[PDB]
């Protein structure tokens, strides 16, 4: 319980929702054979639905009055009540991958900017160089922090074009 | 215009080089009967002044107000007629 | 290429053979979706022990008028 | 051909545009021929007088129509079972079924049901009979005539105020804070103590007997002796009946907090106490600036002293006093921004804290008032930013503001616009992504896969106010906390009783749907602000047009050169921002209306479950609540909702018509008009009739303005019709 | 757009239907002949009345049609 | 009647004069550029405002500027 | 106690006077 | 309402007489050549 | 062969191949690890 939320394990609405979904799937399954293709597909869907509901209830997710899982997006609140995998951990994972792609693109652009013909390098990508920079982008946090503390990650305001006010 | 050949410009006859033609106008003073013409010009004697002709239009404005205050009721307009019962509304209102 | 794809789908992912036996109750279908993110719900119960997307191109009627009858011909 | 008396250049225009531009530039006094600063200020002052007279006449008309064709007296006896009447209906086009269908609140004929809430307001301030309303209307009529005479008088040379008089900011602020704000609030407190409070207790107090009635049993003695606490001895009981003496009291300045159990609105004694405190504080604040009595403050020195060391803010606020006093657009922009924010505050406070008796029970009036004030606030905000841009392009002097906050904020305008764009992109990407994800999982029949982020921050703030529905036990949620014990016997009892009840709108319960809609609102606000700020900062010039300030605030473009310069002026930025403001206000009103629609019907589950995906918004709100509206008239008959159905289609038509001016541009119409002119000049009989002005297509800027006007009118009319018809056909 | 709307409403109100030995039961009951003369009829009896099938397709095989219906609007 | 102005940044390329559709600009002798010629607008009354001259100017910023002002029967391009 | 016809007539006359003052102010503003 | 005849006279005056008069006067004034 | 590899390195070809590879990887991740609502490690 965080904000009046009940765990999905003890939520009656959650169980009723699972029961209703499985019931609808079985109702659709009743109009087929026992080993036909549609019957097997419906059985697989039923198994997946049951596994999903069981996993959600076992993972400790919080359910509201409507019986659906709710996510806690607040450090500390999610860390002390065991909900860090809702938004905190996904935030870290995203930030890492997003920074990886961004750093790889930045390095490729800066590397090809020194070539005699950079526009062609932009429309016709250098596959080996792009591959090497994509691999190097995995250490983007360390490289970015080093460049920031080094002062080479920024451009002087006096060297950037600006409008005549 | 002096269009005797292929010349459609003439400074001495610039009036004809700009297409200033009546096309269909025709001057003729022999048409309307004198007795009927006199009757109409006599009927519309002083009504040729802007202030006087506007007065005739002002009569139309009075007729508009007369219709609302009398004409509308004489034609049994639904808005000037009566009303029958009413309803209560969605909930306990009026 | 587009026509070949239409005939191939009508021969491998359709219920044309079953639709021929009951063209008034079985709804024509010539597309089957893979089960990846719950999208398998799009495989409707068209009829004839087949599940797929209901098509409205009229290919089943055209093939019937041409006397296709079998899936090997498609 | 000389109608634009204020513009000699426009008078020389031989086309119809002369008339058009002759009306759209009538209030731009600064651009008129032979205009000075003194004449400009005097004309604005007289225009202000005229506007005040118009407002007074409008209020007088409302009062007169309610007292002449309304049912105010009948509504007073039964405020919950009688629909207020706005005015009568006299339409010769009405048919018999229409005449019979519009007769409702016991009227003699067809009438219009009021939706502005004037009945509840007038009933709460003490008005009870039609004679009082008529007297108020006559008084407002005389007041309007007086203001008109004042406007005419101050235009005469003997009564013309000098330009320096208009620049006396200290004196004006002193009089406005101490007199326009403080004295007015004190007078309102006097009226509430002498009329509103006694009238709510079943005692009539009017001009004929207000001098023989004691507002309090102990008259004036406790006030002058200092025993002010004696004015809050016995307040109205919890079982008090409005307009009657059962369960009444004698207190006039209480602070119970909460809502009246019967009227579901704020206590009159609390509002009187509020106005008295506000009057005292405003008067005190009014005694601050220096005038001619050797004491007070000098705003110029205060601004010149607000310069932090280390040069973090540069020169600080040096020269800002003159920048604001000399420029009228700066003052208008500040006033518009403040007024718009206050309008939004008023809209947000009147539904959660109803101030008028029997106002919360009127679902139609509450929704209409909230939507009206929110739309007004949006338009006023757009105007504030537009005038800020006008200031930058017409009254900003770089030499006079060298190094202050204005020059510095203009020096890094790129960072501001870039961050606004980033915030807008983030909000849009994620709000749309979450909504689409929920829609996709809902379509596949798997609602358990929805991404429902709990609004823990807003819930925490709600718990800080006393709501115990989230188990936080924070400040006001804990009975043993210091703030809880401090106001334990003051306003906390009623405040908590009203905030912990689900029967009112005082801090409603929120969930994932509220989280998503709030982020959508944040998106609308950020994008609208980005457009307006970008237009105001780039008004003087950009890389594409370095000398934009030389072309003024509004101009069609700069030609197709340099890649194209369509919609490059600041006016165009405001034009593009109006669309976003309408969209944001639409989202806000949609959220408010749907939530209250579910609350009024006792079904919060509908919004709690269908608001997490867009299909629920389109099906459970727009399509579901439009059945009665579109059924106002059908091949079977018509009802009182036919007016709203017609207005619904009318708004749709105006909006679509605006789409023409918005999509089609000037070029096609010019050639078409030329062809039409040729046809007229070659048609017999019709040749005898000529045009005085050469017919030409609408201007580029004029076309954008016409299209925007049509779009806004259709938007407002359509939503007003749908809102009123949906909340009126059900309640 | 107007042409296809006219065709759809006309066929659903005066052509398509079922025969029950007692007459023809059209899909919309023939409301075109009494409502297509006004814009409100087109908005209510055609756009609003016939849109309930696409806005209620979530959770079924036609859910895709309900998704595109929104996507297109975007 | 629009306002057409020429600035000293002009290089005398004569492109604006050739791009004018109503013969509003012309080249006159000058000594501030290598071409020894400057552009001028003696017949601004015939200017329509098409801004074709600006689209042809190669200097940065433009050496020829058109400010649309009071509209006349000639500036509006009306043949009726 | 509904307002009588004389009250409506008096209000209309006062409105006429107010309109006269308004037109005078408008004329002064035009100058 | 008191004086039921007033709306039947004021509505046409404000919607028919006043608009026609105002439009005619405005049209005559915006094309005066010398105001 | 050099020209063919250069054509395959163009912005549209590389964009479509990268999008296809990313989409395929995501589809297989969801196929083997479906209904991943939270990051359960
Ligand atoms: C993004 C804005 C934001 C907001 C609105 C909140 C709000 C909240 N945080 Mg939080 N927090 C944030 C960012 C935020 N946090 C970030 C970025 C971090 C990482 C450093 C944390 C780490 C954090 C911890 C470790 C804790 C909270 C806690 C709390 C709750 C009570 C603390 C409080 O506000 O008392 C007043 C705050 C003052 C500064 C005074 C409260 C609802 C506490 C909690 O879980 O509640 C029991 C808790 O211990 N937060
Ligand atoms: C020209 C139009 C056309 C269109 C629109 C489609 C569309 C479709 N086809 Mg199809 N197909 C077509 C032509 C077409 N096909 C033709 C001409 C043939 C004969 C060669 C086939 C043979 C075929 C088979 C055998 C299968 C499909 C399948 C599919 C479905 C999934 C395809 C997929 O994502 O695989 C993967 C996407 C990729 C990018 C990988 C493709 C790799 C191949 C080898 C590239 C070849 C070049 C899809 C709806 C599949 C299906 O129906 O699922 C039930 C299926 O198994 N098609
Ligand atoms: C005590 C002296 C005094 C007073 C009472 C006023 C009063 C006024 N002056 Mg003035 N002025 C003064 C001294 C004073 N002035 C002096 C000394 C100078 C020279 C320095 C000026 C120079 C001056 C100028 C140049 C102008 C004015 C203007 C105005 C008018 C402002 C517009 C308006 O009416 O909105 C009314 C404002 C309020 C009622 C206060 C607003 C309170 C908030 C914003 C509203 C919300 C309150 C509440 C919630 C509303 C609920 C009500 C609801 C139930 C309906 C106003 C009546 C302007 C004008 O319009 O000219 C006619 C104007 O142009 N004054
Ligand atoms: C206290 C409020 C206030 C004041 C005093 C001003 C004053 C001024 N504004 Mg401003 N403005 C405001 C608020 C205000 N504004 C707001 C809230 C907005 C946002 C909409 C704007 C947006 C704005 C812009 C974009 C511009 C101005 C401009 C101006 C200046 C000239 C105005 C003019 O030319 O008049 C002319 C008046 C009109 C043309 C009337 C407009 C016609 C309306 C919009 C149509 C209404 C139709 C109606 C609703 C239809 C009913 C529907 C029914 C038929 C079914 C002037 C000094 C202009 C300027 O500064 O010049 C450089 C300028 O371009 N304003
Ligand atoms: C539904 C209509 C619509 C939509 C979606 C947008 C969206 C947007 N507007 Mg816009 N606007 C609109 C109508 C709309 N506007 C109208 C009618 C007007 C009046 C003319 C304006 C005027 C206006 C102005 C003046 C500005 C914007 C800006 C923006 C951007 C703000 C940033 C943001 O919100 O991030 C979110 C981004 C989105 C919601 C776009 C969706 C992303 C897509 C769906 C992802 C792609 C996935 C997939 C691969 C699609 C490709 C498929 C294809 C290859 C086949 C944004 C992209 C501002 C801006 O540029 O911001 C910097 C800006 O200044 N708008
Ligand atoms: C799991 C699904 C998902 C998807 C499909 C997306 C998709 C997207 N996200 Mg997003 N995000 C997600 C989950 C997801 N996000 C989660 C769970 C979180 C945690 C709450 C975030 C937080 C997040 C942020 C803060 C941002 C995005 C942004 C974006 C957009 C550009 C991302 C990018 O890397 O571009 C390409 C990469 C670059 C162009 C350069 C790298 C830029 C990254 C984001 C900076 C990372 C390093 C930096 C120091 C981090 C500090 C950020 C600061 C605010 C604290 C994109 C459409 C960005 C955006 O909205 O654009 C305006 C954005 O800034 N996301
Ligand atoms: C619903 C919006 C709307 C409306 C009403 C119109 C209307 C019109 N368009 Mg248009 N158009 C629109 C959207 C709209 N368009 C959009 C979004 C675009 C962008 C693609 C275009 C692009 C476009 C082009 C390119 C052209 C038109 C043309 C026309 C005109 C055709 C002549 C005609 O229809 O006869 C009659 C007019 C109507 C039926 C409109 C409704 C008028 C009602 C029925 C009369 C009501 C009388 C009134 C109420 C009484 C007076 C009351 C008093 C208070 C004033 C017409 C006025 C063509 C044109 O110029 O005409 C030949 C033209 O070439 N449109
Ligand atoms: C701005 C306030 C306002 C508004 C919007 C209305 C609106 C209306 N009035 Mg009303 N009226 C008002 C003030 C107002 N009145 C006042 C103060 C009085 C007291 C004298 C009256 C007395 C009155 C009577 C006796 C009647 C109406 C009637 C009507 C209805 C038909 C209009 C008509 O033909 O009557 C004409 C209205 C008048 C002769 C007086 C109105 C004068 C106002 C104050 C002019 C205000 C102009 C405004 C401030 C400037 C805006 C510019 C604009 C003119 C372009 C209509 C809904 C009729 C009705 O009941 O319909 C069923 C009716 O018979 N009114
Ligand atoms: C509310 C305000 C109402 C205002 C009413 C104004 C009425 C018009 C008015 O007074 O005009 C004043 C003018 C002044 O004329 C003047 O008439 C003068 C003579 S006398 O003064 O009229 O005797 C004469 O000397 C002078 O030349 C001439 O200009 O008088 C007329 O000539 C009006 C005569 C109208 C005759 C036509 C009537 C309609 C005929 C319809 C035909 C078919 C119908 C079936
Ligand atoms: C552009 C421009 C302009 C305009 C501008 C604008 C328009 C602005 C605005 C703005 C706005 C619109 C703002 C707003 C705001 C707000 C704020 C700033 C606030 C706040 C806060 C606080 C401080 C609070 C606190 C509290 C309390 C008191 C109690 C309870 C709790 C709380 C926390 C709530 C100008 C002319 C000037 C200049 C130039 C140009
Ligand atoms: S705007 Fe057009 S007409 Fe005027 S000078 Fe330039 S090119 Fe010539
Ligand atoms: S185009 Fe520019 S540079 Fe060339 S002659 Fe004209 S003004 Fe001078």
């Amino acid at each position: 319980d965080v904000a009046g939320l009940t765990p999905c394990s003890e939520s009656k609405a959650f169980a009723k929702r699972k029961k209703n979904e499985v019931k609808a799937l079985n109702k659709r399954l009743k109009n087929y054979e026992a080993d036909s293709a549609p019957a097997l597909a419906l059985k697989a869907t039923i198994a997946r639905t049951e596994a999903r509901f069981d996993k959600y209830a076992k993972q400790g997710l919080l359910c509201g009055t409507d019986g659906l899982p709710h996510l806690i997006a607040d450090p500390g609140l999610a860390l002390r009540y065991g909900h860090a995998g809702d938004v905190f951990i996904p935030t870290i994972g995203f930030i890492y991958f997003a920074g990886w792609l961004g750093y790889a693109g930045s390095k490729y652009l800066q590397a090809v900017a020194a070539t005699a013909k950079p526009i062609e390098k932009e429309i016709i990508i250098d596959v080996p160089l792009a591959w090497k920079l994509l691999w190097e982008g995995f250490g983007w946090p360390l490289r970015a922090f080093a460049e920031y503390k080094n002062g080479s990650l920024m451009e002087d305001d006096a060297k950037i074009t600006v409008s005549p006010r | 215009k002096y269009g005797e050949e292929s010349r459609y410009f003439d400074l001495k006859d610039l009036e004809n080089t700009v297409g200033s033609w009546d096309m269909y106008g025709q001057e003729d003073k022999s048409r309307y009967n004198g007795l009927q013409s006199e009757f109409f010009e006599r009927a519309a004697n002083g009504l040729s002044r802007r202030e006087y002709i506007l007065g005739l239009v002002a009569i139309g404005g009075a007729g508009i107000l007369a219709w609302g205050g009398k004409g509308a009721a004489d034609v049994r307009l639904p808005t000037v007629g009566p009303q029958q019962p009413a309803q209560v509304g969605p909930r306990g209102r009026l | 290429i587009w026509l070949s794809g239409m005939y191939f789908h009508g021969a491998r992912f359709s219920n044309y053979e079953a639709w021929l036996t009951d063209p008034t109750h079985i709804k024509p279908s010539a597309q089957v979706v893979w089960p990846i993110v719950g999208q398998e719900i799009l495989n409707a119960d068209v009829g004839g022990g087949f599940q797929g997307l209901q098509i409205t191109s009229g290919f089943f009627q055209l093939w019937r008028a041409a006397g296709i009858t079998s899936e090997l011909q498609l | 051909k000389l109608f634009p008396k204020f513009s000699q250049a426009l008078a020389q225009d031989p086309t119809t545009r002369r008339i058009w531009f002759g009306i759209a530039t009538a209030h731009d006094f600064e651009s008129h021929d032979g205009m000075t600063e003194e004449r400009l200020y005097q004309k604005i002052f007289a225009s202000h007088f005229g506007q005040l007279a118009i407002i007074f006449l409008w209020t007088s008309g409302n009062l007169f129509h309610v007292a002449w064709q309304g049912n105010f007296e009948q509504w007073v006896q039964d405020p919950l079972h009688i629909r207020p009447i706005a005015h009568a209906i006299w339409d010769p086009h009405f048919g018999q079924p229409a005449v019979e269908a519009f007769t409702r609140g016991g009227a003699s004929g067809p009438v219009n049901i009021s939706t502005s809430g004037v009945y509840q307001w007038w009933y709460t301030i003490g008005l009870r009979t039609n004679q009082e309303l008529y007297t108020g209307s006559i008084f407002l009529l005389v007041l309007a005539a007086l203001f008109l005479f004042a406007g005419w008088l101050h235009l005469q040379p003997a009564f013309q105020p000098a330009l320096s008089w208009f620049k006396n900011a200290e004196s004006r602020l002193n009089h406005h804070l101490a007199g326009l704000f403080g004295v007015s609030s004190l007078a309102w407190t006097g009226h509430l103590v002498h009329v509103a409070i006694p009238e709510s207790r079943g005692q009539h107090v009017g001009w004929d007997n207000f001098l023989t009635v004691l507002p309090h049993p102990a008259g004036l003695t406790p006030f002058f002796t200092g025993n002010w606490a004696a004015y809050a001895e016995n307040p109205d009981s919890a079982s008090h009946v409005f307009n009657t003496a059962q369960g009444s009291g004698t207190a006039i300045l209480t602070f119970l907090g909460g809502f009246h159990p019967q009227t579901q609105s704020l206590w009159l004694t609390d509002m009187a106490h509020h106005h008295l405190a506000i009057a005292v504080i405003f008067i005190l604040a009014g005694h601050m600036y220096r005038t001619i009595f050797g004491i007070g403050h000098s705003m110029r020195e205060i601004l010149e002293a607000q310069t932090p060391p280390s040069g973090s803010l540069g020169a600080g606020h040096k020269g800002l006093y003159d920048t604001v006093n000399n420029s009228l657009h700066f003052q208008l922009g500040l006033a518009l921004a403040s007024v718009g924010t206050i309008s939004s505050l008023v809209a947000q406070h009147m539904y959660s804290l109803p101030p008028y008796a029997f106002l919360a029970q009127d679902f139609t009036t509450q929704a209409a008032l909230y939507t009206h004030h929110q739309y007004i606030a949006g338009f006023i905000m757009c105007g504030a930013f537009a005038h800020g841009a006008i200031f930058f392009v017409r009254d900003y002097d770089p030499a006079q503001n060298r190094g202050n906050v204005l020059a510095r904020i203009l020096d890094h305008k790129e960072a501001l616009i870039s961050h606004l764009s980033w915030a807008s992109l983030f909000l849009g990407f994620h709000t749309l992504g979450l909504y689409v994800h929920n829609d996709v999982v809902q379509a596949f029949g798997t609602p358990e896969k929805q991404i429902l982020i709990e609004p823990v921050f807003a819930q925490w703030i709600q718990a800080a106010h006393g709501k115990t529905a989230y188990g936080f036990d924070f400040l006001l949620s804990s009975a043993t906390s210091a703030p809880s014990l401090a106001g334990q016997a003051l306003w906390l009892p009623g405040w908590l009783q009203g905030i912990n009840s689900d029967a009112n709108s005082l801090f409603l319960t929120i969930g994932p749907g509220d989280f998503l809609v709030h982020h959508a609102i944040a998106l609308g606000l950020h994008t609208t602000t980005l457009i307006l700020v970008k237009g105001a900062l780039d008004a003087r010039g950009s890389k594409l047009m370095p000398d934009k300030k030389d072309f003024g605030y509004s101009f069609p473009c700069d030609g197709p050169g340099r890649g194209g310069t369509c919609d490059i002026s600041a006016w165009d930025a405001f034009y593009l921002a109006v669309f976003w403001m309408l969209n944001t206000i639409g989202w806000v009103t949609f959220y408010w209306h749907w939530k209250h629609l579910g609350i009024w019907q006792g079904n919060v589950n509908q919004f709690n479950e269908s608001s997490t995906y867009l299909m629920g918004w389109l099906r459970d709100y727009l399509w579901l609540n439009s059945s009665q509206l579109i059924n106002g008239y059908n091949p079977f008959g018509m009802n009182s909702l036919s007016v709203w159905a017609w207005m619904f289609l009318f708004g749709h038509l105006i909006y679509a018509t605006g789409f023409m001016f918005l999509i089609s541009w000037r070029g096609y119409w010019q050639e078409l008009i030329e062809t039409l002119a040729w046809a007229h000049e070659r048609t017999p009989l019709a040749n005898l009739v000529r045009w005085r002005d050469k017919p030409v297509a609408l201007s580029i800027v004029q076309a954008r303005l016409v299209g925007l006007t049509h779009f806004s009118v259709g938007y407002v009319l359509t939503y007003a019709a749908f809102l009123i018809a949906s909340t009126s056909g059900k309640f | 757009s107007i042409v296809i709307f006219h065709f759809s409403w006309k066929m659903q109100s005066d052509v398509w239907g079922t025969v029950s030995a007692n007459g023809v039961s059209h899909i919309t009951g023939g409301n075109f002949a009494q409502s297509a003369n006004t814009i409100n009829g087109w908005l209510r009896d055609f756009l609003w009345a016939q849109s309930s099938q696409v806005i209620q397709s979530y959770g079924s095989a036609l859910s895709a049609y309900g998704l595109i219906f929104l996507g297109a609007h975007f | 009647s629009h306002t057409v102005k020429i600035y000293d940044t002009c290089i005398g390329c004569t492109q604006c004069v050739r791009a004018c559709p109503t013969d509003v600009l012309e080249m006159v002798p000058w000594d501030g550029c290598k071409a020894n010629q400057i552009a001028s607008a003696p017949r601004t009354e015939d200017c329509v405002g098409c801004k074709r001259c600006e689209s042809a100017c190669p200097t940065d910023f433009l050496s020829v500027r058109v400010y649309l002002g009071s509209e006349t029967t000639r500036s509006m391009g009306l043949a009726y | 106690m509904p307002i009588a016809d004389y009250q409506v007539f008096t209000a209309l006359f006062l409105a006429l006077a107010t309109g006269i003052f308004a037109v005078r102010l408008g004329v002064a503003l035009y100058k | 309402m008191s004086a039921q005849f007033l709306p039947s006279i004021l509505v046409p005056l404000v919607g028919l007489v006043f608009p026609a008069v105002a439009m005619a006067s405005m049209f005559l004034y915006i094309e005066k050549e010398e105001i | 062969m050099k020209d063919f590899t250069t054509y395959l390195s163009t912005a549209p070809v590389l964009t479509l191949l990268s999008v296809t590879v990313v989409a395929g990887l995501l589809i297989e991740i969801n196929r083997f690890f479906p209904d991943a609502l939270i990051a359960a490690f």
